[PDB]
């Protein structure tokens, strides 16, 4: 718990630096356009975003 | 007699102004914090006292009385299951008021009373 | 399929440090000289205001207020 | 009294095109009433925006692949027009989901 | 949990402030936005206040959401000693 | 703020299912079947579509505020710039969300599965 130690490592790039705003998951994320979103929920709520079947 | 000192004590919880014990009493009262000190007579050491005395008189009124354990009681010091006597023991040694807080009726008048005479 | 074995330690204990109980510490603190002047011991803070009294220790008078600022050497 | 020309330059984005085009009817109509120098609709060329995603959600079977797509268009009108009447006519009949930018250009 | 005095009380006085409060699940974050403390304890004291049965609490994308009730209320004006007219701004009737 | 329209509108689809899903999150005991969001140039209207408009509105109508203020304070939009509608499903039967919580309600209380199907 001490400030120094603790989270001490900076998070600018890597994997744990962007979240999946939905559940958090570090595993593939979706960064383009800031969409910051694991494929998974982005498979489950594309059509409420806007993401369409098209082709 | 004395219904003023809760009043005071409530006034100062409701603003943070208790600094209970011995070392918060005696940080108060070097500080300009120090406004009503209550120190028990009824010490078995009958040392402690005599040394809060001092350092009030270096912030100087004090307002002793007696029977800490009862001063523990009605000082605030526990957790309000009954309106009374819900902690299990505690005891105040010392009780110095910080923040004089919203109400006056007949603070003024004790202390003037007491120590300034 | 996860089957961890019962941890084994390659050490004793640490058991967190119960911080030193001093019974009536305010007493060392302060000294009456026989009802009426009081007289500080060991030494004062003139950064946080008077009150606050400075560790002995090993010859560097540590304060409360300034922890990490105040270790003067005396 | 405000007379000056300002080429004021409104543009619109949006994903559906019906209701895009009904704000760009109405807008042509309502400046036109106005009697006012204009360029039409011009409509830039359809933005098309794709992501390519796994079907699977834990990377077993076979593979399978699907695209999900936006279509936003991007039509801008300029108006060689004084800035009240402009202000009045774009601030009024504005419809869910059409997102309308304005830039005076002056 | 090692909350300082005067942080709890400040957090729960904004809390009276607005009637509602966000915390998001990121934790050792330095400063919680528009109450400049570490979002820890803010959601540390929250969901205590919502165990005592004071505040209701909501999980939703990674984002806490915490609202005050009518005991709630009433028990954090009487930890503030707030005037019993004054009311949080959730009961402010803003009408449509 | 300066940010690419393809971005913009991005961020509009994501603060779209933000906001359902947050709504199915709280109204699900009030029946939400649906949000709406207009944008006009001063505010923002947020329209919600359920069965129980009125436990949708609360007491006083401070529901659809404090609602309101948390969405305020989630996307630090400033004060008066979102204003939440509370609108009566138009056939809660044609709308397949509301049916399904309805289901999901029965099923909770321990009923006849084969009877509320
Ligand atoms: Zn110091």
């Amino acid at each position: 718990a001490h400030e120094n130690v603790w989270y001490s490592h900076p998070r600018k790039f890597g994997k744990g630096s962007r979240q999946c705003r939905i559940s958090g998951s570090h595993s593939g994320l979706i960064r383009k356009y800031g969409l910051n979103i694991d494929r998974q929920s982005f498979r489950e709520k594309a059509n409420d975003i806007g993401f369409y079947k098209y082709r | 007699i004395e219904d003023a000192l809760k009043v005071v004590l409530r006034t100062s919880l409701v603003h943070d102004g208790l600094a209970r014990g011995l070392r918060e009493s005696a940080k108060a009262l070097t500080r300009g914090e120090g406004q009503l000190a209550v120190l028990v007579e009824s010490v078995t050491e009958e040392a402690i006292s005599k040394l809060v005395q001092g350092l009030a008189t270096e912030n100087v009124p004090l307002i002793k009385v007696a029977d800490a354990k009862q001063l523990g009681e009605w000082a605030g010091l526990g957790k309000i299951d009954r309106d009374g006597n819900a902690r299990k023991v505690v005891g105040a040694s010392v009780v110095v008021v910080k923040n004089w807080g919203a109400d006056t009726q007949e603070r003024e008048i004790l202390l003037e009373h007491f120590s300034q005479q | 399929g996860k089957k961890r074995k019962k941890k084994v330690y390659t050490t004793p204990k640490k058991i967190r440090h119960k911080h030193k109980k001093v019974k009536l510490a305010v007493l060392n603190y302060y000294k009456v000289d026989d009802e009426g002047k009081v007289a500080k011991l060991r030494k004062e803070c003139p950064n946080c205001g008077p009150g606050i009294f400075l560790a002995n220790h090993g010859d560097r008078f540590y304060c409360g207020k300034c922890h990490s600022t105040f270790a003067t050497q005396k | 009294q405000e007379v000056v020309i300002h080429k004021i330059r409104i543009n619109l984005t949006s994903t559906k095109v019906k209701q895009l085009e009904n704000v760009s009817a109405n807008i042509i109509k309502n400046a036109e009433t106005f009697k006012l120098v204009k360029k039409g609709p011009v409509r830039l060329p359809t933005k098309v925006l794709k992501i390519s995603t796994r079907k699977t959600p834990n990377g077993e079977g076979s593979k399978t692949w699907d695209t999900y797509e936006m279509r936003i268009h991007k039509r801008y009108i300029d108006l060689e027009a004084p800035a009240h009447i402009v202000k009045r006519i774009t601030q009024i009949t504005i419809e869910p989901g059409v997102d309308v930018e304005v830039i005076i250009a002056a | 949990m090692l909350i300082p005095k005067e942080d709890r009380k400040k957090i729960y006085q904004h809390l009276f402030q607005e009637g509602v409060l966000v915390a998001k699940k990121d934790f050792n974050q330095p400063k919680h936005e528009e109450i400049d403390t570490k979002n820890l304890f803010v959601i540390k004291a929250l969901q205590s206040l919502t165990s005592k049965g004071f505040v209701k609490t909501q999980f939703s994308w990674q984002y806490y959401y915490y609202t005050l009730t009518e005991e709630g209320v009433v028990y954090l004006r009487e930890y503030l000693n707030l005037p019993e007219h004054i009311f949080p701004a959730t009961y402010l009737a803003g009408q449509s | 703020a300066i940010i690419s329209k393809k971005r913009k509108l991005v961020a509009d689809g994501v603060f779209y299912a933000e906001l359902n899903e947050f709504f199915t999150r709280e109204l699900a005991e009030e029946g939400y079947s649906g949000v709406e969001v207009r944008v006009t140039p001063t505010k923002t209207e947020i329209i919600i579509r359920a069965t129980k408009v009125q436990d949708v509105v609360g007491e006083n109508g401070r529901r659809i505020n404090e609602l309101t203020l948390l969405i305020e304070k989630r996307f630090k939009y400033k004060r008066g710039t979102i204003a939440l509608y509370a609108e009566r499903v138009h056939d809660r039967g044609l709308s397949a969300v509301a049916q399904a919580e309805s289901m999901k309600f029965k099923l909770l209380n321990g009923l006849a599965i084969r009877r509320a199907a």
